[PDB]
RNA sequence: GGAGAGUUUGAUCCUGGCUCAGGACGAACGCUGGCGGCGUGCCUAAUACAUGCAAGUCGAGCGGACAGAUGGGAGCUUGCUCCCUGAUGUUAGCGGCGGACGGGUGAGUAACACGUGGGUAACCUGCCUGUAAGACUGGGAUAACUCCGGGAAACCGGGGCUAAUACCGGAUGGUUGUUUGAACCGCAUGGUUCAAACAUAAAAGGUGGCUUCGGCUACCACUUACAGAUGGACCCGCGGCGCAUUAGCUAGUUGGUGAGGUAACGGCUCACCAAGGCGACGAUGCGUAGCCGACCUGAGAGGGUGAUCGGCCACACUGGGACUGAGACACGGCCCAGACUCCUACGGGAGGCAGCAGUAGGGAAUCUUCCGCAAUGGACGAAAGUCUGACGGAGCAACGCCGCGUGAGUGAUGAAGGUUUUCGGAUCGUAAAGCUCUGUUGUUAGGGAAGAACAAGUGCCGUUCGAAUAGGGCGGUACCUUGACGGUACCUAACCAGAAAGCCACGGCUAACUACGUGCCAGCAGCCGCGGUAAUACGUAGGUGGCAAGCGUUGUCCGGAAUUAUUGGGCGUAAAGGGCUCGCAGGCGGUUUCUUAAGUCUGAUGUGAAAGCCCCCGGCUCAACCGGGGAGGGUCAUUGGAAACU
């Protein structure tokens, strides 16, 4: 239930994403315990700015997230790191 | 407006000339040869805020907002509002000569298109800083409007860096209120809009 | 009015059209001279034609631009 | 980071009222109105609702139906008709989980509801990880299926057939309880840890591979235990209203004991026994109202409001109960009554829009019965997928903020015309014409983003189990593939001054004045007040001025209002000293010294979420808006300091 998940932001036309750790029972915009950096989806090149290390310990706690945010975390290799970890 | 029937108001040449003034000073209108009163502060202090405000057009709506953009400003809140309706896209047009009047320099913005450091600039409000370069395209490249301002070589204001054909402006560190307003009176529209 | 309260109130314009059993919109008007009324009818409502021939004051009273 | 101005009067100063300039609206109305972003858009009726949609999902839980033709065979018309169970496809029902969240409304509620800080040794937590263990042996049904029966229907009843990760026994289990020991500690209840004994307490298979056909294996699910993660319940100080023309209020009330009951503490329930409890620091009562981060305003102290967006509670036609489920007393679930609607063959039933829209109705007044699951999200499933009125966008109204226009240079002749006139002129004035001009937008034709990251399937390498180089699992990378908005933004070129400005003011407040009409009449008016014949105040015209796609009026709230005065007044006569005393409560304290640390001062720590205000950058053609970082906000709690003053 608890998945670490976008959070939607921004203006009509031209979307905002922050990088949030909720409960899935609260809304798209609900409420949450503590977030990490952001996602940039209308700039045609880069700036998804992670935090890249503080999920890592909720990842050791346990919090599942989507693939859509997980693979963010694939190219900046928190997930690695923490299959390191689990290979630990 | 007409932009010049409001300047005869105001008594002065506002672009700066030597028309405008001869035969018909006094104001307008049938009360015009009447000769005119007295007036308050309060008769004063529009005329002093529209002495500046008439030169470049703004809405009073646009030209609150400024005001109160010059109140987060550091320095002396006088000259600060001196700055930013002297770093108004408009006057730069008109500055650096293309325009006879500043009106004629509002179609230079509008339509008559223009490059602020890329693509283009609609926008007869933008605030300009130092830093920035301005041309126009192939699309307008010398018309008559142009064409006869060329040859109208008027004198470069000592803030700006001026070609003829390179067309190219820029900037120094602030453009100085002793060479901007000679004829504005300031620190009377900051105590207008005080109230 | 509609609030089930019978106050008298003031007809503004140059001579009227209302007569009775209309629909009247009221507006908070202030009249010193009068006794009592404290309450103009707005002349312009759905009732209210505007008053003949008025170009100054076009917004009050009720009146169109009469042509253009 | 703090402007004042008209008005009492014959004249002056005070005093004291109201008036006015300002700033906001979820605002409405009058007149007009070209466009583009961003944002809001039933406050009155929590009044009643036509129609469609708003919550389902798993054939990899399972039986059967259901098609199917891989082939096999049959009868012949060469047109077919079949009989077997192909791949695979469909899912009424069954069973698993979700439906308790997402979403709306603001009615009650002045109290632990909320806000803040706390405490739990007095609690709970399926779905999440990680660890510890495991997953033995049987049993009886039953829906669907049919077969009858009863019903107008709603549907219901009976007789057989059958399944499962359905249900129910037996074993084994570190749960728990009992009994008896120990150890340690707290804050009384006690708590924690260890031993022994007794008592029971489970579980399930499915998917694919490998098989010696015994099975094995990964993966999913399952039972149990530990923690963490996770939300929830209960308690407590401290906060934010109106009235004393509400002063007395409560008997399960308030206490104890035991009992029952609740996940849990309890008069929470009941028996018994006791008579307390609540109160001038305002109980009880009544009117009133969802609260909060925040919004607006003020110079600050404060005052007003609690809409949208974010937190939480409460409610689901009105009222009451209750089940299954980790979690409800369940917004689109059941049962009952109350009103009402609908149907009935009168016997009977079905229904709940304050879900999205829309309509009625109310009212001054608030919008589209669109498209899409592409992105975000949830739901279930091994996944694809499915489902989504969350959301994504499109549509409406100048509702508001911001952004752009409505032509622009030159041009004196001061044209023409208009208005005024002492008829010289004056002004509408470089304003038009003329000349020159670009095309934002308007118009035409083209080009055409980012949002889209992926999943899934393929490829490898690593690691992990594995009887295994089976076969997977994750982890990496590699290929592939996915747009509602929408050919919309956008950009490119071609076209024309061509498409496009108004309302308000004009005595004094207050910037700006004349001419006609008019004669206490018609009419203005926020304030002083204007008109009984020369109205700068009425109405009109000209001409100014105001601001601008808006302007005025209207009702609100704040301000100016130092005019409830803590910062920031009064009391001789201006509004105001009780007629005076004795005094309980409350209020305040001489001097010197020791001491204490409640107040006070101060550090440290924890915290006051995010968005918003504010500091500073960056992004969108700038702006508005949006983003990044930081500060600030607490009569906060713990802890450690200071000792003059209280």
């Amino acid at each position: 239930a608890v998945k670490i998940r976008l959070k939607r932001m921004g203006a009509k036309k031209s979307p905002f994403y922050r990088i949030v750790v909720a409960d899935s029972r609260s809304p798209r915009d609900g409420r949450f315990i503590e977030t990490v950096g952001t996602y940039n989806p209308v700039a045609k090149p880069a700036e998804v700015k992670i935090d890249e290390e503080l999920a890592l310990k909720w990842l050791q706690t346990g919090a599942k997230p989507s693939d859509t945010v997980r693979n963010l975390f694939s190219s900046q290799g928190i997930m690695e790191k923490f299959h390191n970890a689990k290979q630990g | 407006g007409p932009s010049w029937k409001l300047s005869r108001r105001l008594g002065i040449s506002l672009s700066g000339t030597g028309k405008e003034l001869e035969k018909r000073p006094y104001a307008p209108g049938p009360h015009g040869p009447g000769q005119r009163k007295k007036l308050s502060e309060y008769g004063l202090q529009l005329q002093e805020k529209q002495k500046l405000r008439h030169m470049y057009g703004v809405n009073e709506r646009q030209f609150r907002t400024l005001f109160d953009k010059a109140g987060k400003l550091a320095g002396k809140h006088g000259e600060n509002f001196m700055i930013l309706l002297d770093s108004r896209l408009d006057n730069v047009v008109y500055k650096l000569g293309l325009a006879r009047t500043r009106r004629q320099a509002r179609q230079l913005v509008n339509h008559g298109h223009i490059l602020v450091d890329g693509s283009r600039v609609d926008i007869p409000s933008y605030l300009v800083k130092p830093g920035q370069t301005i041309g126009v395209r192939e699309k307008s490249r010398n018309l008559s409007i142009i064409k006869e301002s060329v040859e109208v070589n008027n004198f470069v204001p000592e803030y700006l860096t001026f070609d003829a054909e390179k067309l190219e402006g820029t900037f120094t560190r602030l453009p100085e209120r002793s060479e901007l307003a000679p004829e504005i009176n300031e620190a009377l529209i900051v105590e207008f809009y005080s109230r | 009015l509609t609030n089930g309260i019978e106050v008298t109130a003031y007809i503004p314009g140059i001579g009227h059209n209302l007569q009775e059993h209309s629909v009247v919109l009221i507006r908070g008007g202030r009249v010193k001279d009068l006794p009592g009324v404290r309450y103009h009818i707005v002349r312009g409502a759905l009732d209210t034609a505007g008053v003949e021939n008025r170009a100054q004051g076009r917004s009050k009273y009720g009146t169109k631009k009469p042509k253009a």
